[PDB]
């Protein structure tokens, strides 16, 4: 029932266009990167603190030490990626930031949908397809999907609307 | 000198570069030097190409018409299939712009080079003395372009089926892809989004409770962030009184106190989710899609009763019936 | 192509008077003694 | 002979067949003995396409282009009764076969020109009076040239003939006149030229071999804009046969 | 379609490419529609047909025999596609032939397993490099080497 | 809401006269027009020719007909053409041919008739989502 | 027009790239 | 001026009854034995002056003929459009079911 | 365009190669002890 | 006229879009006056009624029905099997009050092309010359407000 919530804003709102969304994902996609990314690196850049393998037990519950070098950490995200972090305190903020920002954003956008306030189209593209039959941009292409999920969803998914619509007049491409 | 070769390996090897240019970096570096080269070019000028392999070219690029968030990199020709097209087989260049060339050229170089930029994070970490795996939580970010850019295209038996390097030719490849495998309904995709969700989730977790429990060392006007050197001994938070609140906020059992078990949960988490949502995409390459779950409650004289399944099989059959208009020539969808 | 007018000054301005104001700041900044 | 596999990958399978140096002869014709052509085979080998003075009149030439798809463009597997006529001449009458392919070409500029390259109910003449097919015995006549696009073929916004939609549905209250040629779909067909000149006979097995020269138009894709004139320079290859 | 009338050699689809036949990149007849990303199929039911020019349009206009009409037939509506829960066809399909391909169950186990275990090599080959050198249980608080080296800044 | 008897009551032959199946014999047929028949006809269409469906009025005006219990029945055994002005025994299962479609090996004039049943009862059920394709789906 | 917008931008944020990378402020220690 | 052939042939005996000159092949399967093999034999055997004409299909079994002249009312005849008779969209126009 | 092959050919090559005896160069050796 | 003009989806603030700005003006022009009430109805004299564009919907397509309900004709998309197209029911437009007050028009394409507009109520005439209008519908003050508000709050 959430999975249709989708579908339909897709088709009907073309969501995925929305510069909120987009955000929104940014910062969701990017967050469970920093967590990721963040959570290794603490892991491969132990101190040994134990003579065990299985490092976990060699851990101070009461503080103390670092109990990973991010020194040494520093070092090798600079090298590697050319950028790296070095404080903790502002690499932990941001990881706040991040993906907070991230859904506030895609929450903007959807208080637009409400009014269907939507990122729907591009006027400039829809001009030239207009007069000009043989440009074709992804953008294009998407919008036929949307039509095609409005069309062939509507009538069941708005009961109240007692939508008909006649084999005849619901688009297809050929074939299928 | 102590030898040419042996000096070139001591170089190549250095850890003292400021960018660590490896054994696998010697592989990196020119790979994705003309993966992004030659991209830049084409998404800014590159002409419309026959990516149905229907004489119907589709232009993705500024110049020819496109914003930042509609251009793409338009994919090889179906024409083409799986077939190996190097610029050296074509009879000109405008042949291979025509039939998607620049595509293959970037996603065979962007893989190839993504993968030593794995082989690199393993050989840094051994040149300093760290522990591995760092390179192994990349594994799954890898393991979906890979799986996006060749398997999909593999097991699907063309490359014009690999999602478009661009902003909208991305979305094209979403709702596509979930009209003909009904991927929101696979295991495999849930896990993903659980991994992402989650992970984000988890990111400001960690990321609030440890900036909250920082212990004061700086003034009321000033950044709460100087209060942390470069190079300190001891910690700079409390994960003591971090614990203390969060084991409250539930319950105490349910609660981190141990720092590297916390971080373990922390990688472990989103690298395992989106490990399985790569396997997904990998899995539907072969068509063993989500469940279908249409027409299942049916009742007692053998009408259908509809559920959530099946107003989402319409949303589907509307992107089925639209997608590709003029591609098919038959009934069933077989590629 | 068919695009809007405002558009241009609209990016314009939207890049510019910020960078502009961080810009006048680190400077600012750096220059302040010790 | 050579096998699927000594050919596949090759290119080699969008080539006419050819007759050697030595095959120089002259056919036969009975003139009381029916005769088909088992086999009559195109293969483009140039696409000129004529430009246009713009205002200032000034003729317009045929220029060379750059072949943008591939190696597509043979037509082969034709076939047709080649009847004899009272005053002794001969007409080839298509039947059927792999009598068009659909093909693109650049130009200086970096338009791309397509056109539905065909011979479709080709009604081929020679020369009357023509008792044996000689070295250069003409053959001349029209053909048809069906939309590049058929009936179906739907536009980036969803428009078409025989499906898809009525207007601009992009822009709701937008004025139509304007709109008008890209909204409504024409269904194109014309008539086109092009003559069979042997160069290779051979009585023997009765298979001759030559160059070709046809002009048609290009798409107008489904009637948008005008047609691009097309000239094309190829070889052919026919095998005649009694049956 | 051949049988109602129609000349396959000569029909043309909505594109203008082919209905039934067109060719390949290098020359070759082949199947026309998607399916011309698969002209590199061989297959002993369809052989017979195939020229050395590639489908032969007089083998394919008067040999096609009934086995192999009934061969197409049986392999059209046994293809590789279906869901987690073995409804054969396409995910819009209904319920009813209970169906996936043994190919597609093979195909997929395999690469999950494939991948894990190429996991699973990074992660032991990793291991025994830091275990040789020695530091597979953390940096020597002590002797910690980048402590050691320039400063690249 | 249920499936009676009556829902069940289908034209037997020709002449008007009728059989009734029973919710063992339906079921029964169901099991069997899916372990031979979805393969192609799944939902009441035909996959290898959709011009061809298995709606009642499609059957209504084949040659001979072919919507009733005694039709059904004769063309799984030798089955023809729409006009019936050809027999195609060869590209179709049947029974004259279960050498070449084993799946109709075990098949005995009980099944056959369930299968027929099915047929007739269906569109009762389902109505016009039967014949329709994805359309009504 | 707008062309030479979206690659100004992209050219202003490799800029960006390089001094971020080459240009940071020594990270010191203790 | 521009028209779409198609939407305006809607407007004639096609669009009301089975155009023996036009209507795609599949057409013939809404009445008694006339699909297989009649259906071949109408669409195969080229244009019709008049619906009559039909029934002058050479090689026509007596009953064949008998079955053509009980369907008669359901044909009509327009010119040939070039647009529904291309690309052999007369065996095959892309729609199923 | 058979040279642009050939080119690219040996250009590809040479880094492969670079790759192969690189490792081979007692590449355990490098690193921070034992080895 | 004024009320009228209340029954045009193009002044309900639901149709717009976020970058579509403006006044509602440069969408589908400055009104200029009421073309009339349009009555459609078929060669058995039957009224037709054209079922209205749902704000959800950024396009929609054209289907008349009686007054039960009964589809009687529209606007095919595959004209294949068409069984109720303008053309095939003879459909015909009149106008009464209005611009085009006492008219009727039978030609297919100008009936149809006031079906089209019919979807969206009451059928105008706009100035789109003034504002080079694009003819996308844009919101009006109430819906602005309304998103700012809501945003900020
Ligand atoms: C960072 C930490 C990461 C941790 C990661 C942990 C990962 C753990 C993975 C665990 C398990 C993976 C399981 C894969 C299961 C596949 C099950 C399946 O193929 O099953 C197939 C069956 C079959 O269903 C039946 O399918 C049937 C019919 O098919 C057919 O039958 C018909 C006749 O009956 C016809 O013959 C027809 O043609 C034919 O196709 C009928 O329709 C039935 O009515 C229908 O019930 O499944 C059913 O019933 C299924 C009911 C399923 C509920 C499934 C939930 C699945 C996953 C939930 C995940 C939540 C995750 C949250 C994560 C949070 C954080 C990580
Ligand atoms: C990537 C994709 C990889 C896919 C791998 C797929 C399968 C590997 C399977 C080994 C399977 C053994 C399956 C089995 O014995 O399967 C048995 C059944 C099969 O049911 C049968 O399925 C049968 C038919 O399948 C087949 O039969 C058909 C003909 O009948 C066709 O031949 C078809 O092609 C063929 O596949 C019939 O329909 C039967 O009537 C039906 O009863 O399904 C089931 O078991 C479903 C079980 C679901 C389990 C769900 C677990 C959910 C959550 C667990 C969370 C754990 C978390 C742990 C966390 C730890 C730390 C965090
Ligand atoms: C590819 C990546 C991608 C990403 C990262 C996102 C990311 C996001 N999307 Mg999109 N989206 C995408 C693709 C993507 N989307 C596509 C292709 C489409 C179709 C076009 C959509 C359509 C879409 C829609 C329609 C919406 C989103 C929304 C959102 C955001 C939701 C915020 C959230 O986490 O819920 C927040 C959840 C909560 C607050 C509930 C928490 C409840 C907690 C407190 C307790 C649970 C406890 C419970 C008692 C325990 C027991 C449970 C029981 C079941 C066992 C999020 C930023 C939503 C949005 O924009 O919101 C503003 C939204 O409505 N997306
Ligand atoms: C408003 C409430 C709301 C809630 C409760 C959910 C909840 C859920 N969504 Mg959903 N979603 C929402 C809004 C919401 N969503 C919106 C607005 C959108 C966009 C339109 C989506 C889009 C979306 C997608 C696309 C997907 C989900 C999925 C899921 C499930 C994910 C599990 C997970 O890993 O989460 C993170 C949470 C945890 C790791 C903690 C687990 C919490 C729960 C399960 C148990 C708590 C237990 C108990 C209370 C505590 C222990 C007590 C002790 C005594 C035993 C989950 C049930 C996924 C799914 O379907 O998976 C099968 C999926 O793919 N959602
Ligand atoms: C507070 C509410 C408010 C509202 C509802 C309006 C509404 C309107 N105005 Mg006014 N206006 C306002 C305040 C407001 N204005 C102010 C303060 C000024 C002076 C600066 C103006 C100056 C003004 C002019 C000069 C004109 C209008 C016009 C219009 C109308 C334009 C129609 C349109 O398409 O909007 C378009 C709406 C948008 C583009 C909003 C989108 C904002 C997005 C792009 C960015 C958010 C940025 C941020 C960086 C995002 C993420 C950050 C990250 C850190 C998280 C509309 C009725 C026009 C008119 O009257 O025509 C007849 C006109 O010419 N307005
Ligand atoms: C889709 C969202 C998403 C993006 C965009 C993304 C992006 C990135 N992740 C990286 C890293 C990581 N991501 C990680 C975990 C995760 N990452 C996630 C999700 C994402 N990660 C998630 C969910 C996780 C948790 C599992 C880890 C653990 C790492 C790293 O270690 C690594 C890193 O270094 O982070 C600091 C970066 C590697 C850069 C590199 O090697 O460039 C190579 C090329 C460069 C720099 C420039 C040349 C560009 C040329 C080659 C491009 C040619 C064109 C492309 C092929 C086309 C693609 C563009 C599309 C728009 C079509 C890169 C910025
Ligand atoms: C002319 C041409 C070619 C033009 C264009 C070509 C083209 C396709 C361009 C595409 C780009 C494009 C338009 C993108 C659109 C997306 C976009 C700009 C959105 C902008 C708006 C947005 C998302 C705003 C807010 C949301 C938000 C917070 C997003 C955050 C995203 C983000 C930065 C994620 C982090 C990614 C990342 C690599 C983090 C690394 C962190 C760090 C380096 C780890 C290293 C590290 C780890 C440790 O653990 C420790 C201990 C230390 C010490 C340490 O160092
Ligand atoms: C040859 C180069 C090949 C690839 C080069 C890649 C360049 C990476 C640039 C990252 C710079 C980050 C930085 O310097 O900020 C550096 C700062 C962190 O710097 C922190 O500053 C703090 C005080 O504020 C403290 O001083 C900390 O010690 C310090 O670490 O921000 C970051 O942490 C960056 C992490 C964010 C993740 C980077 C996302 C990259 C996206 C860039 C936009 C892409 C545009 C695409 C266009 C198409
Ligand atoms: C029937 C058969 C079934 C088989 C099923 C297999 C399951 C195997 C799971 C892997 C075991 C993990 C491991 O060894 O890691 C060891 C570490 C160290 O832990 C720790 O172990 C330490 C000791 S030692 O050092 O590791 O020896 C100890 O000191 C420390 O406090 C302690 O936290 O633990 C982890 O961080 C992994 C945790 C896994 C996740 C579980 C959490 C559960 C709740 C989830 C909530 C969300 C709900 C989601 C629902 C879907
Ligand atoms: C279909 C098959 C499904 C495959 C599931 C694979 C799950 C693998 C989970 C590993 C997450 C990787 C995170 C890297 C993170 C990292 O570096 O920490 C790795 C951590 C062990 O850290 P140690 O300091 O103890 O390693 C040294 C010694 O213990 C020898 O390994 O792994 C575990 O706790 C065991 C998990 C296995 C149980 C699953
Ligand atoms: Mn891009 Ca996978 Mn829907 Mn067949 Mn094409
Ligand atoms: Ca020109
Ligand atoms: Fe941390």
């Amino acid at each position: 029932a959430i999975f249709r919530f989708l579908l339909f804003f897709q088709g009907f709102h073309n969501w995925t266009l929305n510069p909120f969304h987009m955000m929104g994902v940014a910062g969701v996609l990017g967050g469970a990167l920093l967590c990721a990314i963040h959570g290794a690196t603490v892991e491969n850049t132990l101190f040994q603190d134990g003579e065990g393998a299985s490092t976990f037990r060699a851990f101070n519950p009461t503080q103390a030490e670092e109990t990973y070098s991010m020194v040494t950490a520093n070092r090798f995200w600079s090298q590697i990626f050319g950028i790296a972090f070095s404080n903790k305190r502002w690499l932990h903020f941001f990881m706040l930031f991040v993906p907070v920002t991230g859904l506030w954003m895609s929450a903007i956008g959807v208080v637009g949908l409400a009014l269907n306030l939507r990122s729907y189209d591009f006027i400039s593209q829809e001009i030239r397809a207009a007069e000009d039959p043989e440009f074709e941009t992804f953008y294009t292409k998407n919008l036929l999907l949307n039509e095609g999920i409005r069309a062939w969803m509507a009538p069941q998914d708005q009961p109240h609307e007692n939508f008909v619509f006649p084999e005849e007049v619901l688009p297809r491409g050929n074939a299928l | 000198s102590a030898n040419l070769w042996e000096r070139f390996c001591n170089w190549v090897t250095s850890t003292d570069n400021r960018l660590y240019v490896g054994w696998f970096g010697v592989i990196m570096i020119p790979t994705l030097l003309a993966a992004t080269i030659c991209f830049v070019i084409a998404f800014i000028a590159a002409p419309p190409v026959d990516i149905d392999g229907i004489r119907e070219p589709v232009s993705g690029s500024l110049l020819y018409g496109n914003n930042i968030i509609t251009g793409a990199v338009v994919p090889s020709s179906n024409a083409i299939g799986l077939h190996f097209y190097p610029i050296w087989e074509a009879a000109s260049l405008d042949e291979w712009l025509y039939n998607g060339g620049p595509y293959q050229l970037i996603i065979f170089h962007f893989l190839l080079g993504a993968s030593c930029y794995m082989g690199r994070q393993w050989e840094l970490s051994y040149r300093l003395g760290m522990r591995p795996w760092i390179c192994v939580a990349y594994s799954a970010p890898l393991a979906s372009a890979f799986a996006v850019f060749l398997i999909y295209p593999i097991g699907q038996g063309s490359f014009s089926d690999g999602m478009p390097l661009g902003i909208s030719g991305t979305f094209n490849f979403m709702i596509v892809f979930q009209a003909e495998h009904n991927i929101l309904m696979h295991p495999f995709h849930q896990l993903g989004v659980a991994g992402v969700f989650g992970g984000a989730l988890f990111c400001a977790m960690h990321g609030s409770l440890v900036t909250s429990s920082l212990i004061r060392e700086t003034t009321e006007t000033e950044s709460a962030n100087y209060g942390y050197k470069f190079g300190q001994e001891e910690e700079t938070y409390n994960i003591v009184a971090a614990h203390g609140y969060f084991g409250r906020l539930i319950f105490q059992y349910a609660s981190f106190n141990n720092s590297r078990s916390l971080h373990f949960f922390l990688a472990a988490w989103p690298v395992v989710g989106v490990w399985f949502t790569a396997l997904g995409i990998s899995t539907m390459a072969f068509n063993l899609n989500g469940f279908n779950f249409n027409h299942s409650v049916i009742d007692a004289k053998g009408n259908v009763i509809n559920t959530w399944a099946d107003i989402i099989n319409r949303a589907n059959l509307g992107m089925e019936v639209m997608h590709e208009r003029n591609a098919h020539n038959f009934p069933l969808d077989l590629a | 192509m068919e695009v809007n007018q405002l558009g241009l000054i609209a990016t314009a301005l939207f890049v510019l008077v910020p960078s502009v104001f961080l810009i006048i700041l680190y400077v600012q900044t750096e220059s302040q003694q010790k | 002979t050579l096998t699927y596999d000594d050919i596949v990958g090759t290119g080699l399978a969008n080539k006419c067949p050819t007759l050697d140096d030595t095959a120089r002869g002259a056919y036969p014709i009975d003139s009381s003995q029916t005769y088909r052509i088992a086999r009559l085979c195109l293969q483009p080998t140039t696409f000129l396409v004529k430009e246009e003075p713009k205002n200032k009149r000034q003729e317009a030439e045929f220029v060379p282009t750059k072949l943008v798809t591939r190696e597509t463009t043979s037509l082969d597997q034709i076939q047709g009764e080649l009847k004899v006529n009272s005053d002794g001449s001969l007409t080839f009458v298509e039947e059927d076969g792999i009598d068009f392919q659909p093909v693109t070409v650049q130009m200086a500029g970096g338009e791309r020109i397509p056109l539905l390259f065909t011979v479709k109910n080709l009604v081929a003449s020679t020369q009357p009076n023509v008792t044996s097919i000689t070295t250069s015995t003409d053959f001349k006549g029209e053909f048809n040239v069906p939309s590049y696009r058929t009936a179906n073929f739907l536009d980036p916004k969803g428009r078409g003939l025989a499906s898809g939609y009525d207007s601009a549905i992009a822009l709701p209250q937008a004025k139509e006149e304007e709109l008008a040629r890209a909204n409504v779909k024409r269904f194109s067909l014309t008539k086109g030229q092009i003559s069979l000149n042997v160069a290779k006979v051979d009585g023997r097995t009765g298979e001759i071999a030559g160059t070709f020269e046809s002009e048609q138009l290009s798409d107008d894709d489904m009637g948008a804009h005008e047609p691009h004139e097309v000239k094309i320079q190829g070889v052919f290859y026919a095998s005649i046969e009694p049956a | 379609d051949q049988k109602l009338g129609a000349n396959v050699g000569s029909a043309q689809g909505p594109t203008g490419l082919g209905k039934y036949l067109m060719r390949s990149p290098t020359g070759e007849i082949i199947f026309g529609g998607e399916t011309m990303r698969f002209w590199d199929f061989r297959g002993p039911w369809l052989e017979p047909l195939r020229g050395p020019n590639g489908l032969d349009l007089n083998k394919i206009k008067n040999d096609i025999q009934p086995w192999q009409e009934r061969r197409a037939a049986e392999y059209m509506t046994h293809a590789p596609l279906g869901s987690l829960n073995s409804v054969g066809g396409v995910a819009t399909e209904i319920n009813s032939v209970n169906f996936v391909s043994p190919r597609s169950w093979l195909a997929t186990s395999h690469f999950v397993l494939a991948f894990f275990f190429l996991v699973g090599h990074l992660w032991h080959a990793g291991r025994a490099r830091a275990a040789a050198a020695g530091f597979e249980k953390g940096i020597d608080r002590e002797s910690e080497p980048v402590l050691s080296m320039p400063s690249l800044d | 809401a249920e499936l009676t008897p009556e829902v069940l009551t289908v034209p037997l032959n020709s002449e008007g006269k009728t059989i009734t199946l029973t919710e063992k014999q339906y079921l029964e047929g169901k099991r069997l027009f899916q372990y031979a028949c979805a393969s192609c006809h799944v939902g009441g269409i035909t996959k290898t020719n959709p011009s061809l469906d298995l709606r009642t009025e499609t059957l209504a005006l084949a040659t001979p007909p072919r919507d009733n219990i005694e039709g059904l029945v004769d063309y799984m055994k030798n089955p023809t053409t729409y006009d019936g002005e050809q027999e195609i025994a060869e590209v179709h299962p049947s029974l004259r041919s279960a050498d070449i479609f084993p799946k109709m090996r075990n098949l005995t004039e009980k099944d056959l008739v369930a299968i027929a049943g099915h047929i007739l009862v269906e569109p009762k059920i389902l109505g016009d989502k039967w014949g329709g394709g994805k359309v009504y789906y | 027009m707008e062309t030479i917008t979206y690659v100004f931008i992209f050219a202003c944020i490799i800029a960006l790239f390089f001094f971020a990378i080459f240009f940071r402020e020594p990270p010191r220690i203790t | 001026e521009l028209v779409n052939v198609v939407d305006e042939k809607l407007g004639t005996a096609y669009g009301e009854k089975i155009d023996l000159n036009n209507t795609n092949i599949a057409a013939f399967i809404q009445y008694r034995g006339l699909y297989p093999t009649l259906a071949k034999l109408i669409v195969k055997n080229a244009p019709y002056e008049s619906v009559e004409d039909v029934l002058n299909i050479p090689g026509l079994t007596e009953r064949q003929k008998q079955i053509l002249r009980e369907n008669l009312e359901h044909f009509t005849v327009t010119e040939v459009e070039t647009a529904l008779v291309e690309g052999g969209d007369r065996y095959n126009n892309g729609l199923y079911k | 365009m058979e040279t642009l092959k050939i080119t690219v050919y040996i250009v590809v090559t040479f880094f492969v190669l670079l790759f192969v005896f690189g490792f081979l160069s007692g590449d355990p050796a490098r690193n921070p002890k034992r080895k | 006229e004024k009320l009228a003009f209340y029954d045009y989806i193009g002044n309900n603030p639901a149709k717009g879009g976020l970058f579509r700005t403006g006044p509602m003006n440069k969408g589908d022009g400055i009104a200029q006056a009421w073309k009339g009430h349009a009555v459609f109805r078929n060669k058995e004299g039957e009224e037709l009624f054209v079922r209205r564009m749902p704000a959800f919907f950024e396009s929609f397509p054209v289907i008349l029905t009686d007054k039960n309900g009964v589809v009687k004709a529209d606007i095919p998309f595959r004209r294949a099997e068409s069984k109720y197209s303008f053309e095939q029911q003879g459909v015909t437009v009149s106008f009464y009050g209005g611009e085009l007050n006492g008219q009727t028009f039978t030609d297919p394409p100008t009936v149809k092309s006031y079906a089209r507009k019919a979807i969206f109520g009451e059928i105008f005439e706009f100035d789109t010359e003034t504002l080079n209008s694009d003819g996308i519908f844009r919101t009006s003050p109430r819906g602005w407000f309304t998103f700012a508000h809501a945003v900020f709050a």
